[PDB]
């Protein structure tokens, strides 16, 4: 079934896709790096009224 | 007496054939059809 498309790229383009997403999530979310858990002291603020 | 033939053999290279499969046909059927390429397995007979 790869006529007119390539299903090895296909399936190989949509992991890929699936995979840069979760990296974008790891690099803002992850427990080692990841800019939310990476973040100093005195760098932390807190919103006054809840809404930005 | 003089060199037997048990013993020269020891030195002569055999002829080996590959393996004879005799459930080999000619199956001519598949050289009588004519085959039909399909680029993407799926054949619809209008």
């Amino acid at each position: 079934y790869s006529n007119p498309h390539d299903q090895i790229r296909e399936q190989l383009r949509l992991t890929i896709e699936i995979m840069k997403e979760r990296q974008e999530s790891e690099l803002i979310n992850s427990r080692e790096y990841g800019l939310l858990n990476n973040v100093a002291p005195g760098q932390l603020v807190h919103t006054r009224n809840g809404a930005p | 007496l003089a060199l037997r033939d048990v013993a020269a053999r020891q030195l002569a290279n055999a002829t080996k054939t590959v393996p004879q499969l005799r459930t080999i046909t000619p199956r001519w059927l598949v050289r009588l059809l004519h085959w039909t390429p399909v680029e993407a397995g799926i054949y619809r007979v209008n």
